[PDB]
């Protein structure tokens, strides 16, 4: 009943244990608590339906059925690179995905107030993976050449030397021709999906979703704003 | 516990017999030296009334201390955990000698006298840095190279395996083992193999994660690395892409190229120090052989050069049957229009053209992959 | 599970023994030619040692058992073919045709008939067909036949030959290590009369191999360590001859048949000293065996090589007694000179250094029985020719100044200064004898009995010591002229001054300090016969220790030199002969366990083990016979001593918990000697458990008896870093633990073990086991502490100069004739090898090599290079020939 | 025969070892205790003697004592400061200024003087422990040998031919040359044959991450130093511990130039070192500064070249006495095909060219194995080479 890591009451004359204190945090949920994502769901994609199911073949597919790729002796992917201008629901999809197939979405900014809950240190970044294994059908994602770095140590760990599976990382950028060759490696990444500018028929859509909200007035003809 | 280590013989000598019975003989005769303690002086049960008589020494408010310098005469000073030392004296059961600057100790409430001494939980990067387990299959998986496979086992696992072959020489083997070649040619892959086959601990470190932010916390990271790489025991260190700590520049690191150079002098010094070494073997691997420095390849800090050419047409091919084992591959395709696709593919091509053409597989539901899988991901894996 | 199909052998050979009583009788050739071919299919389909699964040998006895017992038994019309059909088919699944029972009926299939020539189906197979079954016959069937009815019929008539077929079917078929479990058909095969079988082996294994002696020798000789009393006594006389007739390796015999002088036969190791003196080939072998004759493990030999051709061969016999004695000398003349011994190192006294530092202020100390410990800063250091000129004025200064046992001592320091010698150790003697005293003359003249030690040539029969005796009417006159004369002549068996110091026993003299030492004396001289010497102690015993119930003089004294007159056999008939000798009141039957168990110093008869603690274990025992318990657990320290390396460590497990914690009077008082008796070995096992019953002082105790367990602790020779467990006692020892009464005892700790850097072998294992005295010597110290009255008085006789056997030090000797070779050597840890792979891997500590004199250690055995092939002795014996041969391009 | 009675008798007494071991006690593996027979020291009379009786006294220190009277000031870790007084069973004397003493928790007096910090990475590198490394194997510079052996150990072991003679022996010198040409190893025949202490330092471990901190660590190494009669303080690679001073601009590589500045000072001038020898060893010496440069600080200034043709056949008779060969190979036509050569290079040769041998199936190698091993670890490996911008040691 004596957890590692739990708070308890303690008497003060001998020192003698006398109740658990009930709990305190994760520490990970102190860590998204601090960092504060925007959750989504598939109810506010605007129009990316192509790109909702290739993420799926690589995200959805290897935690529901990951039988259904040795039915075809194929190792399972784990590296999501998706690129385009900003703006374009590259933030919402990761959380969203994760949302849906219930994983740990955990991304890393390099940031120095999310230090105190990985290590007092932490001269690696493979710290981070005690708390990913224990929380282990994770999501690891990353913004726009620390992160560049950083991802390569992250696959180079999970290119057969970490057993623990579920875990996969997604890095979301923009302008693919000036990272790092390296990262350009074709056995390295195992999908880059494309997000557009929004076309006529997908700036409508956003405007329907968006105006949910709203108290509007009957007769609007979104269309033309959309134009 | 360690009682006697004479456990040659190997079948039914008398030696065996009467070695056995003269164990009979320490104990039997002395278990008939065990029988008449408590007959003749009981006053006590002796497991666990001078036990608790220790335990009723000591307190229960067990405070946690720290050591940091011995003298001889049990006392010495030790450190509080708020950091007002004190001058403290040392128990007899305290058997002097898991005794350390540094270590943690167990103190009295009273008198803080030192009580006990503390098993230490470590610290995490040893978890970070060691691989538990066997990553993958064995050399049976690479193909096609079979050369610098004998150099490898070579340079590491005949001498672990064998020391015979060293002894009947009067030789000692090579230290050092690097590994160069263009990228994705299975570098890494071969390590995977050795870390396969090995039963030493192995430990594995990126190039690029060496350097730091503050100063000489790189080279510190390397004391201490290299300590843990020795008290241990027989064990491997790999390095992979050594070239990146010479080629990017970060911002991160607050000195510039002069504090990544002394973190290749302190590197410099813990290949080739004046300390006695120990069982650790070094492999090395970049794809920048003419970029890093020539003072750490000379020979007496690296050893073995080992150079990996592009994979020969005949040995893709070879690389195609392994990649393409246990798929269910439809009779379509003919690997050798695979073969000449790229005239420089890496291996690396062939299992991403493999994956990929999986994928389109699966897009489409089926269990065997055709011809067209393969059309169009070369143009996907290749062309972009 | 893939069943059926292929079911030819649990068809077929079920049909046809089924059909077998269908087909013996009105059916005579299916009764033989199916019995033929169940015969030779059983047979072939049984010879191979990779299909034990066989399909008949657990699938025809399902129904072919009940067949079988229908078939062998219930027939009776058994012919001169069928039975070698029938008992050669039968005979090979029934000991796994029947279950464990089987040992009460092997022989109602077999002893039907055995048919012909068995072996001829036991060709090619090891030991499933009938090498097991036969195991089962020597394990039960033989043992109750040959247990009163030995010389019987068909189950020892055949079975000898039987047992010999198949012992030399061991080495016929592979020459593996199964050529060592012949010697387990031998052995359980006749477990007493084992002479019977190895006459029917030894000829075999004369014709046998010139190579396969070797592991089945100290297969033999480890066998032959120990055993039950009759076996001990057969097969080590069975052991003697294999190196005789088969090999003719015959170096070893001395030094390994030592081990079968004194239980067997006095007269069967003089026929193998006729074996020794027929052998005559050469030189170089005939040297070394006889090397060991002298001052190795036995002396009184030197009357058997002055036969008719005495020129140098013959003459070899003064070489043995003092120039290779003078080798001895030349040791420390040469080769301890050069290495790091000066002739006054004197800096253990300054080692004794930081202790005026040490917490204050010093010059406190200044008991006047410091000096007797100071006495050791010249004696200790002195041995291996430390000559002192105008450096014994420690001695000298101090020995006309008080302390009469101290002019006893620092007069017999003299001895242990100049050790070994006949050149001049009669002169340096009388520079400082001429004082007219009664104590430094004694004490002088006990040193000139130190000084010839292991000489024995002319230097006092009835010369010098006889002079020192016949002035007698008072103190050690009378007393210090026996001791050096059975202490110089301990090797000896010469009569006739043995004969001159009995009437020192039967004078009846009120000297009881004299009488007490005279059976010391005379007891180091013989250890068999002369009875008259056992007819005087007893007598004196009977006039003395009868009328009085009064102290240990008696007890420490006169019993142990007749454990020294009866030392050395398990017969258990001098237990007889000296157990109902003494009958008597229990204080005067104190001398039931000494003679009883001084003949059983190294063996193994656990028997005498219960019966030497379970008759007085404890009784609470309310002040009356804990000194008979003292000398009860006293004869628990052999056992211990030469039974080498084995069983040793949880002699240590226990040997701090049973006696000296929680006892009453004889752990507490006593049992740490068995730590002073068993070794000097020296390891952490009992060196870090001593002094937690050591540096506990526990002064509630007669304290004397744990500081008496303090220098005895350091007793341990071959010098370590112990200096910190015994420096620090004595840093603790200046204000704590009284100068009064241990000022010479802590000292006497700090200055024992390093005597001088060499010379420390002591401890009874030579070669690898054998005895060599070492226990005459010796025992009269660790009996004689019977921790009283004799640190200031009596005990300084013995205290100084009781151990005297020091046979050196080191094995690195060269012994060529020209003494131009050094040595190839390479010192390791003891061996490991017993049986393995080809050329056994013998030890596995290469990394230390030498050529010279150097140290000899505790765990040591050396081996060479260089195609020198060290072709002398081939065991051990530290003064191999070393002569080189090169038949190896 | 006894098959299993060998196999059971075998494992009932290695058991009944085990069950008496446990009735002895050594057993309940602890967190941190003794063996419980090890203890009883204190088990009746120190449980209430090294106990009951004794007290704390907490060390402190001293600020200053004050004239006429005791009256010390005293200072403590965290805590304020106290005007406090000795006891009696000390003197006045060595209760000098600045220094730690115990002091008891309720008088608050001094106890006891004890000895000062030496901050314990300081004393890690105390050597305490010698290698193997003969001068014999360091064979091929016997002239540097005798030209740095004249100045290392001459005055230690022998202070009377310097002394009667009227001089001052240098205490300073410089190592330097190519890489892998005998400097650390031959600085290990001195670990190896001296007796005082030989305190090791190496350039890359003074970097520190505060500022001025490596310089105190300096200031601590040279107080233990001046503690002791005579030492050796060993320093290797010290171009990471200084080149020069050459700042513009903006302050760029400040912090290493102060503990060198500091090195520079507790070097020379002031009532100097006295009885401590120095000894660097580094691979380009043209970046050192010459105020570092200058003698009376680094005297003995001891190139390692590469050996003529004979120093290098010495070396191959020194890397190649213990193993297995060929008996009427010559080394010498070995040392003609190696003009330019460090002796690593010569014991890799010797090394790879026993692997020949383990190649096919020869217990001892050949020379044709050799001249295997020259044109692979000479010609073949010729594109690294390590050499050419280190002989002008850029
Ligand atoms: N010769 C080969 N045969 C089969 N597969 C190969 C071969 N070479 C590479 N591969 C495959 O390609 C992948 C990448 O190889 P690897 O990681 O060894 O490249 P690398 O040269 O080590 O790259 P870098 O060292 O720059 O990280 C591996 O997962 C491996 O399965
Ligand atoms: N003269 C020589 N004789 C034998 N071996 C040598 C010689 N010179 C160098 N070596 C070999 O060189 C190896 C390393 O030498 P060392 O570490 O002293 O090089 P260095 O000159 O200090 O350069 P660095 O500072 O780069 O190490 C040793 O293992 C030794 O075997
Ligand atoms: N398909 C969509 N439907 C609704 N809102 C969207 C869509 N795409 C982008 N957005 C808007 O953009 C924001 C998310 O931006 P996103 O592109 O995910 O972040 P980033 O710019 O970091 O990639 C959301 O707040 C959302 O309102
Ligand atoms: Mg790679
Ligand atoms: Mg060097």
């Amino acid at each position: 009943d004596v957890t590692p890591n739990c708070r308890v009451a303690l008497r003060n004359d001998s020192y003698t244990l006398h109740k658990i204190l009930p709990n305190k945090v994760d520490p990970l949920v102190s860590l998204m608590m601090v960092e504060k994502v925007p959750d989504s769901t598939y109810e506010m994609i605007g129009g990316l339906d192509k790109q909702i199911k290739e993420i799926k073949e690589v995200i959805e597919l290897p935690v529901k059925h990951p039988e259904l790729f040795e039915a075809l002796g194929i190792a399972q992917p784990k590296g999501v690179l998706l690129y385009g201008p900003p703006g374009t629901g590259k933030t919402l999809l990761a959380r969203a995905v994760a949302h849906h197939t219930d994983c740990t979405f955990i991304r890393v900014s390099g940031s120095e107030l999310v230090q105190k809950f990985i290590g007092e240190g932490a001269r690696m970044v493979r710290e981070l993976f005690v708390m990913a294994r224990e929380h282990a059908p994770s999501i690891i994602f990353m913004d726009e050449s620390e992160v560049q770095r950083t991802m390569l140590e992250l696959l180079n760990q999970l290119d057969g030397f970490e057993a623990t599976k579920n875990i996969k990382v997604i890095m979301a950028t923009n302008r693919i021709d000036i990272l790092d060759s390296a990262l350009l490696r074709p056995g390295r990444i195992d999908r880059k999906i494309e997000f557009p500018p929004p076309n006529e028929e997908a700036r409508l859509d956003i405007l329907k979703i968006h105006s949910r909200k709203m108290n509007l007035t009957r007769g609007i003809n979104l269309r033309k704003i959309a134009e | 516990a360690s009682k006697l280590p004479l456990v040659t013989p190997h079948t039914q000598c008398r030696l065996k017999l009467l070695k056995l019975e003269r164990i009979k003989d320490y104990l039997l005769m002395e278990e008939e030296f065990i029988r008449n303690q408590e007959q003749m002086k009981p006053l006590e049960e002796k497991q666990e009334e001078e036990r608790s008589k220790v335990d009723d020494l000591r307190g229960t408010p067990m405070s946690v201390g720290t050591l940091e310098e011995i003298i001889d005469d049990n006392h010495a000073i030790v450190s509080t955990s708020v950091g007002s030392e004190h001058y403290v004296s040392i128990l007899s059961f305290v058997d002097k000698d898991l005794l350390e600057p540094g270590c943690s100790v167990l103190l009295n409430h009273k008198v803080h006298a030192v009580i006990g001494v503390l098993m230490d939980d470590t610290d995490p990067l040893v978890t970070v840095m060691k691989v538990e387990k066997a990553p993958q299959e064995t050399y049976a998986d690479i193909g096609g190279l079979d050369n610098q496979i004998q150099e490898i086992k070579e340079s590491v696992e005949l001498p672990l395996t064998h020391p015979e072959y060293y002894e009947e020489m009067g030789i000692k083997p090579p230290k050092g083992v690097i590994l160069y070649g263009p990228p994705g040619t299975g570098k890494t892959l071969l390590a995977k193999a050795v870390a396969n086959q090995t039963s030493a601990t192995f430990l594995r470190v990126v190039g690029s994660e060496l350097i730091q932010k503050y100063l000489g916390d790189g080279p510190k990271l390397v004391r201490e690395l290299f300590r843990v790489a020795e008290e241990h025991a027989p064990s491997i260190v790999f390095i992979d892409e050594i070239d990146a700590i010479g080629t990017k520049r970060y911002d991160s690191n607050s000195g510039g190229e002069r504090e990544i150079q002394r973190t290749m002098l302190e590197l410099l010094n813990q290949l080739d120090g004046f300390d006695s070494r120990g069982d650790v073997k070094v492999i090395m691997a970049t794809n920048r052989i003419e970029t890093l420095d020539p003072a750490l390849i000379r020979p007496g800090r690296i050893d073995r050069k080992i150079e990996f050419p592009l994979p020969d047409e005949k040995t893709k091919k070879r690389i195609f049957q392994i990649h393409t084992s246990r798929m269910t591959l439809a009779d379509d395709v003919t690997l050798d229009d695979l073969i000449m696709a790229k005239d420089d593919l890496s291996g690396a091509d062939i299992k991403a053209i493999c994956t990929e053409a999986g994928l389109m597989a699966l897009r489409e539901r089926r269990m065997k992959v055709t011809n067209e899988d393969f059309k169009k991901s070369k143009e996907n894996v290749l062309y972009k | 599970m893939e069943e059926g199909g292929r079911d030819k052998a649990p068809v077929q050979p079920q049909q046809s023994p089924a059909a077998a009583p269908g087909g013996t009788d009105e059916k005579p050739s299916g009764k033989e030619r199916r019995d033929a071919g169940d015969k030779d299919k059983e047979q072939e389909l049984s010879e191979e040692d990779k299909q034990l699964q066989d399909e008949l040998e657990m699938l025809v006895e399902r129904l072919g058992e009940k067949d079988t017992s229908l078939y062998r038994p219930a027939l009776e019309e058994l012919r001169r073919q069928i039975r070698s059909s029938t008992t050669s088919m039968t005979s090979v699944p029934k000991p796994l045709k029947f279950l464990r029972p089987h040992y009460g009926k092997l022989k109602e299939i077999y002893e039907n008939m055995a048919p012909g020539e068995n072996k001829r189906f036991a060709a090619d197979i090891i030991s499933v067909l009938a090498m097991t079954m036969s195991g089962e016959r020597e394990c039960l069937k033989y043992r109750l036949v040959g247990s009163q009815e030995e010389l019987a019929s068909w189950g020892h008539e055949y079975v000898r030959h039987l047992a010999g077929e198949v012992a030399k079917e061991w080495q016929e078929l592979d020459d593996a290590e199964k050529v060592q479990r012949e010697p387990l058909l031998t052995l359980v095969k006749e477990i007493v009369p084992y002479n019977m079988a190895h006459n029917a082996e030894h000829e075999a294994c004369d014709l046998l191999m010139e190579i396969e002696q070797v592991d089945m020798l100290e297969k033999d000789i480890d066998e032959n360590a120990y055993a039950k009393v009759c076996l001990y006594l057969t097969s080590c006389v069975n052991y003697v001859p294999e190196p005789e007739n088969s090999a003719l390796l015959r170096c070893a015999l001395g030094v390994f048949r030592k081990f079968s002088r004194f239980p067997e036969a006095l007269r069967l190791a003089l026929m193998l000293n006729d074996m020794e003196l027929v052998e005559d080939i050469f030189t170089s072998c005939k040297d070394v065996v006889v090397q060991k004759q002298m001052a190795f493990m036995l002396g009184r030999h030197g009357v058997f090589l002055e036969l008719s051709e005495d020129v140098e061969e013959y003459e070899d016999l003064t070489e043995i007694m003092s120039n290779v004695q003078l080798n001895s000398n030349f040791l420390a003349l040469a080769r301890e000179l050069d290495i790091m011994e000066p002739k006054v190192p004197d800096d253990i006294y300054k080692t004794h250094l930081e202790n005026n530092r040490f917490g204050g202020s010093g010059s406190q100390v200044d008991s006047a029985r410091m000096n007797l410990a100071s006495s050791f800063v010249n004696g200790f250091v002195n041995a291996a020719f430390g000559q002192d000129k105008l450096l014994t004025d420690d001695g000298n200064k101090w020995l006309y100044k008080n302390k009469d046992h101290g002019m006893l001592s620092a007069a017999a320091s003299l001895g242990m200064i100049l050790l070994w010698d006949v050149d001049g150790g009669l002169t340096q003697i009388d520079k400082y004898l001429y004082s007219s005293e009664d104590y430094i003359k004694s004490g002088a003249l006990l040193a000139c009995g130190i000084v010839n030690s292991g000489v024995r040539n002319e230097c006092d029969p009835a010369l010098a010591l006889l002079s020192d005796y016949v002035l007698h009417n008072s103190n050690t006159m009378r007393l210090g002229s026996i001791f050096g004369l059975g202490l110089a002549y301990a090797g000896s068996n010469r009569e006739d001054v043995l004969t001159l110091l009995l009437p020192v026993m039967g004078d009846s003299k009120s000297s009881m300090e004299v009488a007490g030492v005279t059976a010391l004396a005379c007891g180091m001289i013989a250890v068999g016969s002369c009875n008259g010497d056992v007819t005087s102690t007893i007598l004196q015993t009977i006039m003395e220790k009868s009328e009085t119930e009064l102290k240990d003089t008696y007890a420490r004294w006169l019993p142990l030199g007749l454990g020294l007159n009866h030392l050395g056999k398990g017969e258990a008939i001098e237990a007889i002969l000296a157990a109902l000798e003494v009958v008597s009141e229990p204080f005067r039957s104190f001398a039931n366990t000494l003679v009883d168990v001084c003949a059983y110093a190294g063996s193994g008869n656990v028997l005498k083990v219960q019966q030497l603690l379970h008759i007085c274990s404890e009784h609470f025992d309310s002040k009356e016979k804990e000194e008979d318990k003292d000398k009860k657990e006293k004869k628990d320290k052999d056992k211990k001593e030469a039974p080498a390396d084995m069983g040793a460590h949880q002699g240590v497990a226990v040997l701090g918990i049973a006696l000296i914690a929680m006892g009453e009077e004889i752990g507490a008082e006593m049992a740490l000697r068995t730590f002073g008796h068993l070794l000097r070995y020296g390891e952490p096992t009992l060196r870090r458990a001593v002094p937690l019953a050591l540096a506990l002082i526990s002064v509630s105790n007669p304290r004397l008896n744990i500081l008496d367990t303090l220098s005895k602790f350091s007793h341990d020779a071959d010098p370590e870093v112990s200096y910190n467990s015994i420096f620090a006692m004595g840093m603790v020892g200046s204000g704590t633990n009284n100068a009064r009464l241990a000022a010479m005892l802590r000292q006497l700790a700090q200055y024992h073990a390093k005597d001088p850097n060499n010379l420390f072998m002591v401890r009874l294992a030579q070669g690898l086991t054998h005895l060599g005295k070492g226990t005459l010597t010796l025992c009269p110290y660790h009996s004689d502490r019977q921790l009283m009255s004799q640190v200031a008085v009596a005990g300084l006789l013995t205290v100084l100069v009781s151990f005297l056997d020091v046979r050196n030090i080191i094995l690195g000797k060269s012994h060529y004739v020209l003494y131009g070779l050094v040595a190839a050597m390479q010192p390791r840890m003891l061996v490991t090898f017993d049986e393995e792979l080809r050329p056994l891997p013998v030890s596995v500590r290469v990394g230390q090599a030498v050529d010279v004199v150097g140290q000899a250690g505790k765990p040591k055995t050396i081996t060479g290079f260089q195609t020198h092939t060290t072709p002398v002795l081939l065991a051990h014996g530290e003064r191999a020939e070393l002569a080189t041969e090169e038949f190896l391009p | 025969t006894y098959s299993r009675q060998i196999k059971q008798v075998e494992d009932d007494i290695q058991q009944l070892l085990k069950k008496i071991n446990e009735l002895t006690g050594i057993k309940e593996s602890d967190t941190g205790l003794a063996p419980p027979a090890l203890w009883d020291l204190a088990a009746d009379k120190q449980t209430l003697q090294s106990e009951q009786p004794l007290q704390v006294a907490r060390c402190t220190k001293i600020i200053n004592a004050d004239s006429e009277d005791p009256k010390y000031i005293i200072n403590v870790k965290q805590f304020a400061k106290f005007v406090v007084d000795l006891s009696d069973q000390v003197a006045p004397t060595d209760i000098e200024e600045g220094m730690r003493v115990g002091v008891d928790r309720n008088k608050y007096q001094i106890h006891i003087p004890l000895p000062p910090k030496i901050d314990p990475t300081v004393t890690m590198m105390q050597v305490e422990e010698k290698p193997d490394v003969t001068y014999s194997d360091v064979g091929g510079c016997k002239e540097q040998i005798e030209k740095l052996r004249e100045v290392v150990e001459t005055p230690l072991l022998h202070p009377e031919r310097f002394v009667n003679l009227g001089i001052e022996p240098p205490k300073g010198v410089l190592l330097f040359g190519p890489p892998g040409t005998g400097k650390t190893l031959c600085a290990r025949a001195v670990a190896n044959r001296t007796d005082a202490c030989f305190i090791r330092v190496i350039g890359s471990e003074l970097v520190q991450k505060y500022v001025g901190e490596g310089a105190r660590m300096v200031r601590e190494l040279f107080e233990m130093a001046r503690t002791k009669k005579a030492c050796l303080i060993f320093f290797d690679e010290i171009d990471a511990i200084g080149g020069a001073r050459f700042d513009d601009g903006a302050g760029g590589d400040n912090e290493v130039q102060r503990t060198m500045l500091e090195l520079i000072n507790q070097l020379d001038g002031f009532d100097p070192r006295g009885n401590i020898k120095v000894l660097m060893a580094t691979n380009r010496p043209d970046t050192l500064d010459p105020a570092l440069m200058r003698p009376g600080r680094l005297d003995r200034k001891i190139e390692f070249s590469l050996p003529d043709l004979e120093g290098r056949t010495h070396i191959f008779k020194i890397h190649a006495r213990s193993m297995s060969v060929e008996r009427d190979i010559r080394f010498e036509l070995l040392a003609r095909l190696c003009p330019n050569s460090t002796g690593a290079e010569i014991r890799s040769v010797c090394t790879e060219a026993g692997m020949f041998a383990i190649r096919a199936r020869r217990k001892i190698a050949t020379e044709k194995d050799f001249l295997e091993a020259v044109n692979k670890v000479i010609k073949s490996y010729a594109k690294f080479s390590a050499t050419p911008r280190y002989m002008t040691y850029n």
